[PDB]
């Protein structure tokens, strides 16, 4: 690259940066609870909200769930167990 | 051959990144299973963020995105009187989270479980718990502020229990090594005045340089800092021989396009030095008092302390105490054939005229074919 | 509709889509009028979601996006004391909603009422009530989750009472039918090695195929499922004769551009077979032990069980337990003239060089009419 | 389309899908209340936030309201149907 | 001299806008200093929006985006009873704001303090306070609803106390003046039927016109209303001589590309008359009853009252009304060489074919020179 | 521009607008309190949230703060501005 010649036609190097790549990754496991805990005692009341959310969320994750199981059932390590 | 995988036909048709993700998923088997093993304990705990512990050792973190909100607005007992009112707010809390969930989980592709969970998707998924998870789940030099505000974090779903509605996610923070003898350089253009036109050079705006090699390098899906570019992947693009030559200083191989000039694209400041198109713009020096003019053979003007110590550019008034490096190094002679449009409609028009001209040459070639044959 | 409309002049200049929408607007006069006739009752009802009913007949659903939140923060009786705090919290809730409204109702065009209400706009408009609405307002087999997560639902504003601040909206759910003898097909490319260069084929990434007809069919706005694409508007593009020919198996009419290769773009899994560029990538077979070499007259390698049983690609190791069918020969003769760049800058540089060559072939002609007249 | 030839130069058909169009739609009417209801009794104060919310939302929607009125008033379906 | 600025070299490499912003920032020293002088008073006040006064004179507005929400959930006293409960809810409010902050504050550049604060960034930063702030601190005749719902507002950080975590920001509302003798015109296309092909003209979709000058003007960041366009800057683009000539009515200089036609792109309404491609679409006249045929000499049909009083286009039925000043010779002769694709792949295929045609002429030239010079 | 001719080949001018430009800018100063005030008295409780929010936000605003000081210190008006 010839920055000096380029500037004579109005081309300006505005930033010069290093390139990074990775070799290893630090990992962490998360459990997403999609259903909140309700601790308060329920007496003579149907909270329709919880079941309607349950149903729709469950349906939404169906494809992901079916895919995990196919893979986990048919993609087998000859070394892992 | 540790550790081979069998059954790749299960994936159907899949990219290398997908295959790679599949293999990482089945490696995660044991870890995901050990976590989901505690789904009963995990579920009973009423906490937004909570530790997942197996025999005094931590496997991960349990998060609940709407839990603190829920804890705050529900009465300590649910009666028959309450019901309507409590079904209302609880329902409004869950349906909001549900609406967000539906923005990150659409059923479009063959292997949905292998799609990366992005930081935007993590934000939605973890809600207000995300900063707490980043602050505690990673032990690096990289600040939480930087981890939250960048695309460094990425996740993969490695487990799921639809009954308990629990999704296990593996979050990966890369460990970054500087690639040797490599720079990523951003290029901008101010207008230049060339062969009686206000034009701009047509060049890639970001390039990668290693040795004598130069490639276009939009760091589009990358994490960018003032000194550093991180790319998960590599999106370089091949530059033509002309663009290469031009970037290496053979300026007669550059391409310029006429532009509608404006004040804000007619000059820059480069460490105190002004590079300005002083033909298309009025370059008024206050000391020594002068209008700096730009001769035709100068596409732009370099204004350092030897030219002007105090400059006015319209309403900007400032001093110049620095000096430019004075490599000419030769004559800047540019042809007019270097001035053109790279807009596809324009190229199309150009090509059609070139083809029209070629047809004339072809006919005249068949005509000379006759006068010559008639001898 | 059905029925002859008078007074289209009132629209000024309108697209066919806008005309169509306006006709639907007038068709909805009665429906909107009846709902708005109950504006008083609707406004008196404290509910986030409630049925709008007249004479044992549901006309629709009345929604209030912030009602539950307002209900859970509002004092049972506003007095002189809490008035400062009560107005504070109330004001914040309305203002946040107001802010969201201002992100979807900019007034920019001639007939703003005819603009479609997208699902993104519906999410903002209804807030947490949207799940409840979608679940009840439609008698369909398509799940709420699919409706909430795709672009299938659109609204149109058919009524507005400004005094009561009530906006009637018509939501449509399409009823969809397979187009016969038609497929939408996604094409991906791995790199090939052709005439000493690593390249990729230049083709549209999504096509529509029906009979011998092929068109480019990106479905950017469309709703896509693993098996099905629903588009409201057919957005096909004509392909050239060369692209048609290439897509139909005439590989000499294809176009390839040099690429900067990477691991992740050098192979694919295809139903248990690997298609790989084994020249630019090391394809190491573990059993039998070999390095698969790619003759330069095979652009890519098919690795089925005949060539390898246990394969290693850098860090991936897997068994190939599928056989590929001999749809060969792998030997393909392609010309280097098929290798070129379709980047506008590059095309324009190539056009310039072609023009220059022609420029002096014409000159060589005019000074050949000079030699032909002197003889 | 000849997917066999195409794979020989690295062009991979990754998905094959059906194309759907529609011949009719099921519609539903929603009325959006832009102003929430406050059943709480007011004593000796002005909830000023309601009024300004009102004016602003009202100004925001005037062009749509003006446009609906124009169309509803001047776009008239002729007899029959 | 106004107030000549010293020390621009401290900006490193900066654009004109960055320089301009830098000047404004130092021009704002005293006001920012004056406001931040009251940081302690400001910090102690518990309010979402509060006046910043100095000796009875107001300097600005202190805003706090999560203030009301905190007031509404925080216990009147926090003790070891609460603590866990209070720290839970408070922490989730702060953390949510923090996640929002991280989406608008990511240092990637040299001079982060000079980046504009957009309305999007302003909504995030000010929350529910944004409407109140706009409604008060702008004695203007532009409505809050218009200010909130567009890109007229823009901010600049002019101060920051990290200990108090107070950010001073200068919001500017541009006072706008019409540019005389200038129009911005949006152009749509319906398909035309030309030389046996359904095609669309290829032109910019939005142009600026002043006298005899036309420029592409794709006002992309600009604020658009039905009568006016406001640009903070400029983005005009030069048009080729052919496009200019086309736009000025020399239709033989126009370019058309073949399209996949559809109902919705085959006609428009124009002040009560219809312009339609009545060849690619059935235009059914009901009164006087007849099919409207389109001669090949007419690319599109003008359906005014003289052609049809009552029209049917598929399911659309409406009457046509009189329009003054409508003229057309309707019989245009266009050449098939005007019909071509402006798609980059298609151009490059077109170029490659010309380059080949040329090589055959360069050959013929050589044969015809050895056929000569033998004589 | 010749709309009459353009419409004969299907080019329809759908809008004709005026172009505005900026000349003078009305200004307004805003202080954003990033930290919210807690007037409730705290006893036997460490609200660990305030602290970690502070720390994280502070770090998020390092570069802005440093750029602000650099510019304030180096960029000096002769007699402003
Ligand atoms: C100036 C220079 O470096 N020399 C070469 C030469 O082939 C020519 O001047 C140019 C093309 O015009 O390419 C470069
Ligand atoms: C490159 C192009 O499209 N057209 C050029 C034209 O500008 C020029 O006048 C001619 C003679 O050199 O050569 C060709
Ligand atoms: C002031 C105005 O614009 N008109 C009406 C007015 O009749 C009344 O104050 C109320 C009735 O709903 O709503 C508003
Ligand atoms: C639902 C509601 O509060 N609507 C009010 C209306 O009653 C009032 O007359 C009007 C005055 O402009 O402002 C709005
Ligand atoms: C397999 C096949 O049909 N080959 C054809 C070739 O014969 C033809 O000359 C060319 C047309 O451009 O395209 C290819
Ligand atoms: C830009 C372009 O098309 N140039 C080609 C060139 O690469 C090739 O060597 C020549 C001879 O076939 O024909 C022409
Ligand atoms: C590390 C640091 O800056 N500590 C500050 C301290 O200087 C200041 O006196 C105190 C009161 O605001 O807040 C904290
Ligand atoms: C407004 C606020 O709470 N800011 C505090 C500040 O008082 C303290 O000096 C600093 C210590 O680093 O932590 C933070
Ligand atoms: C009616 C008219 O002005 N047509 C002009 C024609 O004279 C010219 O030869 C060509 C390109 O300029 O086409 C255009
Ligand atoms: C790509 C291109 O423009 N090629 C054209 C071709 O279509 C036409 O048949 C020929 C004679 O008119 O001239 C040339
Ligand atoms: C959700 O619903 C399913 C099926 O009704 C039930 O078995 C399961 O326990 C529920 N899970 C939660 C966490 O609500």
């Amino acid at each position: 690259l010839d920055p000096a010649a380029l500037m004579q036609i109005g081309v300006i190097p505005t930033n010069v940066r290093q390139l990074m790549y990775y070799t290893e990754a630090s990992s962490a496991f998360i459990v997403v609870k999609l259903m909140p805990t309700i601790d308060s005692p329920i007496s003579g009341c149907n909270i329709t909200s919880i079941s309607s959310y349950n149903a729709t969320v469950t349906k939404l994750l169906q494809p992901i769930g079916e895919n995990l199981e196919t893979i986990r059932n048919q993609l087998i390590p000859t070394r892992r167990r | 051959f540790a550790g081979v995988v069998i059954g790749l036909a299960a994936l159907g048709v899949a990219t290398a990144a997908q295959v790679t993700a599949a293999v990482a998923l089945v490696k995660a088997n044991e870890n995901a299973a050990a976590i989901l093993n505690l789904k009963n304990a995990i579920q009973k705990t009423n906490a937004a963020v909570a530790d997942v512990v197996q025999a005094t050792q931590s496997l991960g973190t349990a998060v609940q995105a709407v839990q603190d909100h829920i804890n705050s607005v529900v009465s300590p007992a649910i009666t028959a009187a309450n019901c309507k009112a409590q079904d209302a707010i609880i329902g409004s809390i869950l349906n909001l989270y549900l609406t967000e969930l539906t923005t990150i989980f659409h059923n479009q592709i063959t292997n949905p479980a292998l799609s990366p969970i992005t930081i935007q998707a993590l934000r939605i998924l973890l809600g207000s718990t995300l900063p707490t998870v980043v602050e505690k789940s990673f032990n690096t030099q990289i600040s939480a502020a930087e981890l939250l505000s960048s695309g460094l974090l990425t996740g993969q779903i490695v487990g799921l229990d639809l009954t308990y509605m629990q999704m296990v996610i593996k979050i990966e923070l890369p460990t970054l090594t500087v690639q040797p003898a490599t720079q990523i350089i951003d290029l901008a253009t101010i207008s230049a005045f060339i062969n009686n036109q206000e034009v701009m050079a047509q060049l890639p705006t970001r390039v990668m340089v290693t040795g004598s090699l130069i490639q276009a390098y939009p760091a589009s899906q990358c994490t960018i800092t003032p000194n550093t570019v991180y790319c998960r992947y590599n999106d370089a693009q091949v530059l033509s021989d002309d663009t290469m030559a031009c970037l290496q200083g053979n300026l007669t191989r550059c391409t310029f396009s006429p532009v509608v000039g404006s004040f804000l694209t007619r000059f820059v400041l480069f460490d105190g030095i002004v590079y300005a198109n002083c033909r298309s713009m009025l370059c008024k020096c206050m000391q020594p008092a002068a209008v700096i003019l730009q001769p035709s053979s100068s596409p732009v003007t370099v204004i350092d302390m030897y030219k002007c110590v105090s400059l006015q550019l319209d309403n900007l008034r400032f001093t110049i105490t620095q000096l430019a490096n004075v490599t000419y190094n030769s004559t800047i002679k540019l042809e007019s054939s270097q001035i053109l449009s790279i807009d596809p409609l324009d190229i199309s028009q150009n090509l059609a005229a070139v083809n029209k001209s070629l047809s004339d040459a072809l006919q005249h070639l068949a005509q000379s074919d006759t006068y010559l044959s008639a001898i």
